[PDB]
DNA sequence: CAGGTAGACGCGGACATCAAGCCCGCCGTGAAGGTGCAGCTGCT
DNA sequence: AGCAGCTGCACCTTCACGGCGGGCTTGAT
């Protein structure tokens, strides 16, 4: 999609961009003492925007 | 299997720090099933006495802010967070995450109880606001209204009183005091739909709820494949994991005197309206469905659409 | 004994503060500090919100 | 003028003055003194 | 104590080229972990 | 002298893991 829009060379593929994720902690500095998916993965639960639009 | 005779309406209420965490995969505006207890709470203080029956409230959200920041070369957020005091022994404490916002919400309450009679028709309404002034919507606290310019009363509304040009006329007038809002409404029959669409001789369940939210910047030539308004994921209730444990089992329950059962979350989706694109106010009110012998407790907009 | 009666579950007593504090002319006032812990990557971060 | 293939220009002559301890004539000398007062950003890199 | 009626306000065509756009050095640290077992004093 | 209770210490997992952007909602007096 960067150095091809004026080509009509394009893969048939994509990508997704997910704007305002949110990163949320639950083992300090030591993760495993939660449990063994959570030292997988250091946190970073990502919680998806689900909020209400501004008038103006 | 309720219909309100009448609404009330509280105006703009303030919540100073609510709860922005609301689910494990959502963050953002609180969940509804807090409005809805909210509401059970006023009706278990005050309803009682004057015997009128509280059910059904409408979410407005005039403003919105969140406590958040961005840190740098990142494009992720993250939350600010609170010092809590020292265990023991000058020792720091663990910290615990927890996200907080600021609300300005008003919100219309359908009453339909038989003891509203010719005499009260103002107090009754007056009678509601001064008890929930002292309360909290969200873990938050309602700010009180201080010393300020001009204050904001409440409103009874009667719904069947009055001509059919009066009607749409007490509706127009209703819905100009809320004009500048918007409103959270569940849309489940379009999820399910969309379910029907994207499969198309592949299984998925739930990747369908994660397709309606992002950002579909990608195609064939690029283009971007829309959606119908705001559409965002919420929290709409729970579901069973444990069988129904009679009243002194639990170890460590909340109180003695009531069956305990171990739940999860259900993730549903919804859309945030203006008030003037519907034309039916006895409308956009939350209700609680329980079905108590096979779980999902839930809580929905019924007769939308 | 207005803040006693109030909580002696006779009324809710909602009182306004306003406090005046005399610094000098284009001095330094000290707001609230917020707890971020992570401040994302050198070249750019801030340290102080 | 003063390009530095012709080796005579005032970084040559002041990196050949300072680094080196070889002064030029006076005459490039007054041009390096002038550069001087002249002011700029000389730093190397 | 007083003070006017009426009607109309123009056309055309054109608006310039040339050359360049700085180097250097560096970006703070401290505090934010449960759980199980051995062993030590104090008490009945 | 023998259980209850408090304090100290060893054990354990995992490298940050990209940026030229990206959406859909806003009234009538």
């Amino acid at each position: 999609a960067r150095e091809a829009r004026s080509r009509q060379e394009s893969w048939p593929h994509g990508f997704s961009e997910y704007p305002n994720l949110a990163i949320q902690k639950f083992g300090g500095t030591k993760p495993q003492n939660i449990s063994q998916l959570n030292s997988e993965r250091y946190g970073e639960n990502w919680l998806l925007p689900s909020l209400p639009p501004h008038w103006q | 299997v309720t219909d309100p005779e009448a609404l009330l309406l509280l105006p703009r209420l303030s919540i100073q720090n609510a709860n922005a965490i609301s689910s494990p995969l959502t963050w953002g505006f609180p969940s509804p099933g807090a409005f809805t207890g909210f509401v059970h709470a006023l009706q278990r203080r005050v309803g009682i006495s004057l015997d009128i029956e509280l059910d059904g409230v409408g979410i407005v959200c005039h403003r919105f802010e969140a406590q958040i920041s961005q840190p740098a070369g990142k494009r992720t957020k993250v939350f600010n967070l609170t010092r809590n005091p020292l265990n023991r022994d000058g020792s720091t404490a663990a910290i615990v995450e927890e996200g907080r916002a600021h609300l300005e919400v008003s919100l219309l309450l359908g009453v339909h109880g038989d003891g509203l009679d010719d005499h009260p028709a103002q107090e009754i309404a007056r009678q509601v606001q001064e008890q929930a002034g002292a309360m909290r919507l969200a873990g938050g606290s309602i700010l009180p209204w201080c010393n300020e310019r001009f204050p904001a009363p409440n409103a009874e509304l009667l719904m069947l009183g009055g001509s059919d040009e009066q009607r749409r006329k007490n509706q127009r007038r209703l819905t100009r005091r809320l004009l500048p809002g918007f409103a959270l409404v569940s849309r489940e029959a379009l999820l399910q739909q969309h379910l029907e669409t994207l499969r198309t001789t592949l299984p998925e369940a739930t990747t369908l709820d994660a397709l309606l939210d992002l950002c579909r910047i990608n195609f064939e030539p690029w283009q971007v494949r829309d959606k119908p308004g705001w559409l965002v994921p919420i929290p709409a209730g729970y579901n069973a994991l444990s069988p129904l444990y009679l009243p002194g089992e639990v170890r460590n329950a909340r109180d003695r005197e009531t069956p305990l059962r171990f739940v999860e979350n259900l993730f549903g989706l919804g859309e945030w309206l203006s008030p003037h694109r519907v034309a039916a106010l006895s409308d956009l009110l939350w209700y609680h469905h329980a079905e108590p012998d096979k779980g999902l407790y839930r809580w929905s907009t019924p007769r939308f659409v | 004994e207005l803040i006693a009666s109030g909580l002696s579950g006779s009324g809710h007593v909602l009182l306004e503060v306003v406090a005046f504090a005399r610094i000098g002319d284009g001095q330094e006032v000290f707001p609230s500090q917020e707890l971020i812990l992570d401040k994302g990557d050198k070249k750019g971060q801030k340290s102080k919100t | 003028y003063r390009q530095p293939k012709q080796k005579l220009d005032f970084y040559t002559l002041l990196d050949n003055w300072v680094l080196r301890d070889e002064a030029p004539a006076v005459e490039q000398q007054h041009y390096v003194i002038a550069n001087l007062i002249r002011g700029g950003v000389f730093g190397e890199a």
